[PDB]
């Protein structure tokens, strides 16, 4: 079940991030995403 | 022996090669694995754009781009696209995105598909210390909106209550006819590699002994015109979907000759490699548009 939705593509559980393209900016969701 | 020399059809037919061009799942793509904070995910990988695939999510074909449920919201309230940010990473317009990265001259001028993939692939999680997980995303042509997908899964029919896991599954429809659905690979060049267009007047075919052959053997369906030819391809093509090793590495049913007079798909899963001039024939790929056709031989 854990391993099944892993096993489907489900992502990580993520708040917050970070480009990777210059220049460096964080960008975070205000409210959790409902698992 | 040499069966197989002087195919003047090659260079033209390269595209056409899966397996090589796109080299992961068309249906369900999930063609690489990702490591996050000691976890391993799976994500889309295809080379290639996939022209009019969508997500149908229990019945409803009009909300897999919605954004995924936040806060106090109950999980089926909500689609699989990124929740809005401060400052807003998606949706984004194609003009918005080359606004963005006009300081960027090694993205600023990438073709829509490729910059809305490579916008997806931006935002790194701060948990994924080695920058592995990089988002798909789904570009609409109707808006010019890149949307970048939170949700990379294809398809669950561990399934069902507003907050249990919703049941959903890949397909072409008339209201995905504008999607294009990108992984992070998509190559800068697909316009020139990758399938697009539908072939008007011609079969695809083997070149053996300096002829174009029909494909041997085919899976006959009945289809009612090019669009539902072009469905059940993208159906029958490429799956990384767990079958219980669950990776097709672009290998699958993924090419169909459309015969419009005899409204039959004859469907195949082996390359090929020469067309075949017959005014009764579409020749179409999962990978391909569902309308879109190139009048001109070859």
């Amino acid at each position: 079940i854990s391993q099944h939705a892993t096993d489907i593509g489900m992502g990580p559980a993520t708040s917050c991030y970070t480009s990777t393209i210059p220049p460096p900016k964080q960008v975070c969701i205000q409210q959790a995403v409902k698992a | 022996r040499s069966n197989y020399m002087g195919n003047p059809w090659t260079e033209y037919m390269a595209k056409y090669d899966i397996e090589e061009v796109h080299g992961s799942g068309i249906r369900v793509d999930l063609g690489e694995d990702a490591e996050v904070a000691g976890t391993q995910y799976r994500l889309p990988s295809g080379k290639c754009p996939v022209f009019g695939k969508g997500i149908i999510i229990e019945n409803s074909k009009t909300t897999f781009l919605k954004p995924v449920a936040t806060g106090n919201q109950d999980l089926k309230d909500g689609g699989f696209a990124f929740p809005p940010t401060n400052p807003l990473i998606s949706p984004m317009t194609l003009n918005g995105m080359r606004d963005f990265y006009k300081n960027n001259e090694y993205v600023k001028n990438l073709d829509e598909l490729t910059l809305c993939s490579r916008h997806a692939g931006n935002m790194n999680p701060d948990n994924d210390k080695n920058s592995n997980y990089k988002y798909p995303a789904v570009y609409d042509y109707n808006d010019k909106k890149c949307h970048i997908l939170y949700i990379a899964a294809q398809e669950n029919n561990y399934c069902n209550k507003r907050n249990s896991m919703f049941c959903f599954r890949p397909a072409k429809d008339k209201l995905f006819e504008n999607y294009v659905y990108l992984s992070k690979n998509v190559v800068d060049n697909w316009e020139e590699v990758c399938p697009r267009k539908n072939l008007e007047n011609a079969k695809f075919g083997l070149w053996v002994d300096g002829n174009c052959e029909d494909i041997p053997h085919v899976n006959e369906f009945s289809a009612n015109d090019l669009f539902e030819c072009n469905k059940l391809v993208f159906e029958l093509s490429a799956s990384d979907q767990p079958k219980q090793r669950y990776k097709s590495h672009g290998k699958g049913y993924n090419w169909g000759n459309y015969n419009r007079e005899t409204q039959k798909c004859e469907i195949f899963n082996v390359k090929p490699t020469c067309l075949i001039n017959d005014k009764s024939y579409i020749a179409t790929t999962a990978l391909s548009h569902p309308i879109e056709v190139e009048h001109n031989f070859p």
